[PDB]
């Protein structure tokens, strides 16, 4: 019951799922083959969330992967886990887009939709009951951050009550691969305010840097970061999976975390981190992982959060522990830190205990938190955007494909407006 | 569902 | 002939009921099966031939807590089918689980409401268990008693919310549903009493010598007040007291029904035995402000009527002799308006102890509820919380949105105006 | 204080192009879309008829 | 009892019955050889239905093969299963038709038909109960589309009370073997529509496109489209010659799928079809059998049938299953397309369940559909013939053979009449 469908999109995206696939699989045992071969009763109790059931009891994802290209699928096949995901939802185009938003969303995404939009409605039509959708994609690219977009305004179009997730990386000006960037994403955040109802940026400068200083490996890789953002992505829904004391879906986060339906930007975080080396001297306590959770380098994006103050907090604690304790320090952490914390809503922290903690740890916290300490991301993209297009710098490649520079200006101006009522707050007081 | 506009007023 | 039917809705309310449902069997001598290896007549029923069926309800729109009974022990207990349970959570949203998905399940409750009470003769009244910062929780507790204030009329329903903390909480919007809870249970409850846990928690740390406790050592702690409280029906005593002998003697006016309670003695195995626990210093004990069970402080303000049962050995002239100590003290000061203000109920039954828990086995024990002119702090400060968040209108669109009018706020906030008013009116001497 | 006299301005930008834009693209829009839309028709319609 | 006989011609319908034979004798048990092997008693219960017993315990099929050339009969003879089919029942001529319909029609199919009538009547005479013919032929070729349909009309006057099947494969306009296709389909939709009872179209284009995406074989043959056609023409059988909850003759369903009498051409199409490396992973159950029944791709035809209404429906479960899964699968299937099924005629599906599976399969579907969007053929095979009429091109080898233009008009007026009052009760409303 109140089970969710995976949708992924582009090759960052493809790329994440099949590090979050294989981690759910291991979390409840299933082999790359989809036979079970766990070893407790509550492995198999709420795999409906996740999983099918197909004839010959093996499990099948309800997992849907498109791209405008064959290339990304055709090797995340060949992959590990590769065989669960079933050939009929793999949908792609032959030409791809370039990067290039106007033919990701425009001429080439609007045509291929409808396919992948078949299987969409197949599998949300079916399913037991639902509880919603999650999305990951990339904004730095042109295919991801256009065809994942218009796929968002079209299912909330469908299913205006459910709930909807989207993992969003957004380019960072520090490690850039693409010089354009700034333009599809200026243009996909316009679009991603006005549907979605969560959304959780991450950024690889942040994973780079949490590589480099928490765990201190020397050579970081993708499989690294998609580790890391696999482990948060479970962690979220963990307590939907299991049994716990304060069981918290996905709806009632949206409730608690959401002040105004325009203020969903969250940033996340995941503990406990440590070094191979170092996993030996430390013991993990409720106050250990609370001094990590909130530490600001902790954070999976390069948002400073002491540059701002949380509107709300939220943590989900993982394993069998005392709630006395938990409540006790999520008051002090509250108190000694009452400068970065708004004072017009007392009591702005929720928390969660399941009684699961993931496979090899005895202890684990996910931490989601709204501040108003993202405006920084929005100010330098748009700085990066205004800075190209006063010069209308690659600028023909979008026009040339039915798309104006009205909707740019658009784009600048609801971006910008953005920025601005999401600081209103910071400087609101009671 | 109801949109609340910048005023605070609730319009169906 | 004498019955009582009790229902338990969300999971702070089912956790409590599952609490209270080991001490009942317990103390009866009936097996977790249900089968015995006439006093059991007042919370159970014969079949004809063997087991025994409880007179309780489980109501939650989320499964997984119905899920996990129906899974443990206490799986061939309760009957099949009242055990209700829905798909969707209202997700800490009071709109929800009053508008949108409590209003398809509140018949079937009722139905099964029925059907209990047409066997049951002698029917004394209804005993309901909630947690009030919960959406399904106050939200189903609400449409409940409103649904049952018309279909039965003068029965008496007794309710044992658990209010949140002052300081202390988990979720961050349960000011609003709390108070609207507030709202609807002032007209519609004869009985409410308080059950905040952050006194609970300073009660196990100081005398059990707890340092990390969980949930169902507070469970526990509640499932012995209701125990002592209900122990008059089932077993003979030298002075009887009946659930219909409480309005007459605790509640001066239909508006002021909310009173704390307070347990004593409250004492580990390890060190019970050194000391004699005589009836003067357990009554000593309960009477102190560091052992409320809820987190007020009756040096505040006055006393209104004292409602304190007495259970084990204790013999009368000893109980008369400490009520003498108490009106001496200077600390402790009644209203005015009541010279006398003590009822005293006496009953043979020693408490029982659960095996693995935290209390040891005592001849003597006494339970107070006690009501006061100081309760009203925590109304005061609740007020306080919900308008700092309802000047700027914050969360309310997850509640105009779920069909509930913009206005409905206010009038729980004159509600409690009124409320204040009148608690500063009844405590001024004449 | 000049990032907000930029982000005034650019804002500023987008409605001075935008509405330079607007209006010659308004009036050319519609009296094309009208011509076309009437010569697709009515052929059309005469062979069909 | 109540048995059919067989009748085939031209090269097409005789291809087709090599291997419906080959089918039906693999379904029986019976070896190339005409001796039964069997293993179950219920396969010999109601072998009459389609095989005669002669001297020597070997069986006989009542097959019926005709055609202008000699060429066919003598290869389908030396075939597997070949020596079934009894010598005596193969009629030929020794000049052909070359693709013309009037030559085989009205010159030279004329006098050979006496023979074949001779052995039909031979043949019907002589059987317990009469239930029926049915007629496998080709629109695409002169001498089948002309004999056949000439045929139909001698048997239907001679027998007006028995019912009339008719497989007719209608040529495409994509995949085109021979120009003069439209003429002769042309001419003989004309003919079918005053005698048939039944007629189910079958297209080349829609096999291989099935053939291609569902089955995703690499080399499709002539062999696999035979073969699907004769499993699809089995599975409406099957019922009337083994056990079941619902047995349901041709009769049943000549009454409840045909509303007015010159609406009777159905689309077909055949579930389960899986891949052969897909084959493990699905799981057979009603829901996943019901979904691939109503797919517009598994349909046996290139028509679309989103692009109309279903005047009425009709579906031939096999196999052991739950007939209370099966009735609210049908309900369910017709509430989530209300837009698709025709308002004034409520609960427009017929359903029916057979208890034998066929063999190698746990369960399977036949679905018989009367939907309006069948007019798209006739619609562009009369655009094709207007097309190559107008400027009387290839007419003068019709006209050579005492046929002449005013047949033509009249032919193209009634089929042109056909479309429209097809269609018009499409837009008809309640
Ligand atoms: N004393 C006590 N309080 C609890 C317990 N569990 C939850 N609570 C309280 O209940 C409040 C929230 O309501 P819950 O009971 O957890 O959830 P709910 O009532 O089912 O409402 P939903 O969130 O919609 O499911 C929290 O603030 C807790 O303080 C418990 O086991 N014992
Ligand atoms: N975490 C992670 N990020 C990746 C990976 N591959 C690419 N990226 C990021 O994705 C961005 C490029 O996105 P792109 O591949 O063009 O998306 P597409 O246009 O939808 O295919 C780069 O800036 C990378 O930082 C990966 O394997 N893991
Ligand atoms: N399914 C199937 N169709 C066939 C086969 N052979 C021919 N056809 C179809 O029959 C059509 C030609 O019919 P034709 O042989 O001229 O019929 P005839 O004039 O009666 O002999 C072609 O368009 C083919 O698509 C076969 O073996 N299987
Ligand atoms: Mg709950």
């Amino acid at each position: 019951m109140r089970e969710i469908v995976h949708i992924q999109g582009g090759q960052c995206g493809n790329q994440i799922g099949a590090k979050f696939w294989e981690v759910i699989s291991d979390e409840h045992g299933i082999d790359p083959t989809g036979t079970y071969h766990g070893d407790s009763d509550l492995q198999l109790e709420r795999i409906n969330v996740y999983y099918n059931e197909a004839t010959g009891g093996r499990y099948v994802p309800r997992a849907i992967l498109m791209d405008l290209e064959p290339g990304t699928m055709d090797s995340v096949r060949a992959g590990p886990f590769g065989q669960l995901f079933r050939p009929d939802n793999f949908v792609f185009g032959q030409t791809g887009a370039g990067n290039n938003w106007a033919k990701g969303h425009y001429t080439e995404g609007a045509e291929l939709i409808d396919s992948v939009l078949d299987v969409v409605r197949k599998e949300a039509e079916g399913c037991d009951c639902l509880q919603g959708f999650q999305i990951t994609h990339s904004l730095g690219g042109g295919t991801g951050s256009g065809m994942g977009t218009l796929l968002i305004s079209k299912v909330r179009e469908e299913y205006p009550d459910r709930i909807m997730e989207t993992f969003s990386v957004v380019p960072s000006p520090k490690v850039s691969d693409t010089v354009v960037e700034p333009y599809n994403a200026t243009l996909s955040v316009h679009q991603l305010v006005e549907n979605a109802d969560e959304c959780m940026v991450i950024d690889n400068e942040a994973l780079y840097d949490i590589c480099f200083r928490t765990l201190k490996l020397t050579t970081p890789t993708y499989g690294d970061l998609n580790h890391l953002v696999s482990a948060a992505m479970s962690g979220v829904t963990c307590c939907l999976r299991f049994p716990g004391q304060l069981n918290s879906d996905l709806r009632k986060l949206a409730v608690n975390l959401i002040p105004f339906p325009r203020l969903h930007f969250f940033m996340i975080g995941f503990a406990p981190l440590t070094s191979r080396g170092s996993q030996q001297y430390r013991a993990l306590t409720v106050p250990e992982l609370t001094q990590q959770m909130f530490d600001a380098k902790n954070m999976m994006c390069a948002a400073d959060p002491r540059h701002g103050r949380y509107l709300t907090a939220s943590a989900l604690f993982r394993g069998r522990m005392s709630t006395k304790e938990v409540d006790e320090q999520m008051l002090n952490v509250q108190n000694k830190n009452s400068s970065y914390f708004v004072e017009w809503i007392p009591n702005n922290i929720k928390s969660s205990i399941c009684d699961i903690p993931p496979k090899g740890l005895k202890m684990a916290v996910t931490f989601v938190g709204n501040s108003t300490a993202i405006q920084e991301m929005f100010k330098r993209v748009a700085e990066q955007f205004t800075a190209m297009f006063r010069r209308k710098a690659f600028l023909h490649w979008y026009t040339g494909e039915g798309m104006d520079e009205m909707e740019f200006t658009e784009a600048e101006s609801n971006m910008n407006d953005l920025v601005s009522e999401y600081q209103q707050y910071q400087d609101a007081t009671a | 569902p109801k949109l609340k506009t910048n005023n605070n007023v609730e319009v169906p | 002939m004498r019955e009582v039917i009790s229902i338990h809705v969300g999971q702070g309310g089912i956790q409590v009921g599952n609490a209270c449902w080991e001490l009942f069997c317990l103390e009866h001598g009936i097996q977790p099966d249900g089968q015995m290896p006439d006093a059991f007549n007042t919370f159970f029923s014969e079949t004809g031939a063997g087991k025994h069926v409880p007179r309780a309800v489980f109501l939650d729109l989320e499964p997984t807590v119905i899920d996990e009974v129906r899974t443990g022990t206490y799986r061939q207990l309760f009957h099949p089918e009242q055990l209700i349970s829905g798909k969707e959570d209202a997700a800490n949203n009071f709109a929800r689980g009053h508008y949108t998905i409590g209003k398809e399940i509140v018949d079937l409750c009722l139905d099964r409401i029925r059907k209990l009470a047409d066997n049951c003769t002698g029917l004394q009244g209804f005993l309901v268990f909630n947690s009030v910062g919960g959406g399904t929780g106050s939200g189903l507790g609400s449409l409940l008693l409103e649904r049952l204030s018309v279909d039965y009329g003068k029965k008496s329903k007794l309710g044992f919310t658990i209010y949140p903390s002052p300081q202390v909480s988990t979720a961050v919007v349960e000011p609003y549903n709390s108070i609207l809870s507030t709202h609807s249970l002032l007209e519609h409850t004869d009985v409410a009493v308080m059950l905040d846990n952050e006194a609970i928690y300073d009660i196990c740390r100081r005398n059990l010598d707890i340092e990390r406790p969980t949930y169902t050592n507070l469970n526990r702690l509640i499932a012995q007040v209701i125990s002592s409280l209900t122990a008059s029906l089932r077993f003979d005593g030298a002075l009887n007291v009946d659930i219909t002998e409480f309005q007459t003697n605790l509640v001066p006016y239909p508006r002021i029904h909310f009173m704390l309670s307070s347990y004593a003695p409250i004492i580990s195995a390890e060190k019970a035995y050194h000391e004699q626990l005589s009836v003067a210093e357990i009554t000593n004990s309960a009477f102190e402000p560091a052992n409320m069970m809820a987190k007020c402080d009756p040096r505040h303000g006055k006393y209104m009527a004292c409602s304190m049962m007495y259970r084990g050995d204790v013999v009368p002239k000893d109980v008369n002799a400490s009520i003498a100590t108490i009106k001496t003290k200077r600390t402790i000061q009644f209203v005015d308006w009541c010279p006398t203000g003590f009822k005293v109920g006496i009953n043979y039954q020693p408490p029982t102890v659960v095996p693995g828990g935290d209390l040891a086995k005592v001849m003597r024990a006494v339970c107070m509820i006690s009501n006061s002119t100081a309760i009203a702090e925590v109304f005061s400060r609740l007020d306080h919380k919900f308008d700092l968040m309802y000047a700027k209108r914050a969360f309310v669109h997850w509640y105009v949105g779920e069909g509930m009018e913009e206005g409905e706020f206010s009038e729980a906030r004159e509600d409690l105006a009124a409320l204040e008013k009148d608690y500063e009116e009844v405590g001024i001497e004449t | 204080k000049d990032h907000d006299f930029v982000m005034s301005r650019a804002k500023e930008i987008i409605e001075q192009n935008s509405d330079k834009d607007k209006q010659k693209k308004e009036k050319e829009l519609q009296l094309k879309k009208q011509k076309e839309e009437e010569q697709k028709k009515k052929a059309d319609d005469m062979s069909s008829f």
